[PDB]
């Protein structure tokens, strides 16, 4: 099927009509998404099948056809762009300055942007267009707004 | 059954809409991959 680098929608026909359950990144022949989007199930790209290669529920990540290829990291200072792919809507870039998730195991960048659940897996980019992480695993704060970690493979 | 459809190229776009704040939050990550506010 399609192996071209880029951002892709993850769809299902098991519910009413065609429903977008998430988003992913194709890079160097490997498809990258969040674990909660597919639960590690196989995917279809036209007539071709993508089998899971690596997954980790705690990181909430999964790769297909090969190992995780996204290695860029947020520099901790600069603004980044969420390349949001919302259900039924065109791919759209949103620029923001990340905040921080402070954990007992270190600090992680976080983006305070609110999108429908089916937007999970959208890539976060640096100024060179490199994917520094995936959007879609985070918390709801004291207001009701959503804050996502910048989740990158470790 | 799940399938994928191409949605675009991955590129930085000059003059994208600029929004969102930068909150510093103390968080915990459990064995199930869920974040929670401490
Ligand atoms: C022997 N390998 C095969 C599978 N594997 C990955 O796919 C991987 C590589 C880099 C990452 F950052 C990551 F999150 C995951 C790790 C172990």
């Amino acid at each position: 099927g399609e192996t071209t680098d880029g951002v892709y929608r993850v769809m299902t026909r098991r519910l009413l009509g065609s429903t977008q359950v998430g988003v992913g990144v194709m890079q160097e022949g490997v498809f990258h998404t969040m674990w909660h989007v597919t639960k590690g199930a196989a995917l279809r790209s036209g007539e071709g099948r993508l089998d899971p290669y690596w997954g980790d529920v705690k990181q909430d990540l999964v790769s297909y056809c090969g190992p995780w290829k996204l290695d860029a990291a947020w520099d901790g200072l600069s603004e980044v762009q969420l390349l949001a792919v919302p259900p039924g809507e065109r791919a759209k870039n949103i620029q923001t300055l990340p905040g921080i998730f402070k954990t007992k195991d270190g600090d992680i960048g976080a983006v305070a942007l609110d999108y429908p659940a089916g937007t999970s897996g959208s890539p976060i980019l640096d100024k060179c267009g490199r994917v520094i992480g995936l959007y879609g695993n985070g918390v709801v704060i004291k207001n009701g707004s959503y804050v996502s970690a910048i989740t990158q493979g470790k | 059954d799940m399938y994928i459809e191409r949605a675009g190229d991955i590129t930085w776009e000059k003059d994208a809409e600029v929004t969102g704040n930068s909150p510093r939050l103390d968080v915990a990550l459990d064995e199930s991959g869920d974040f929670s506010l401490v």
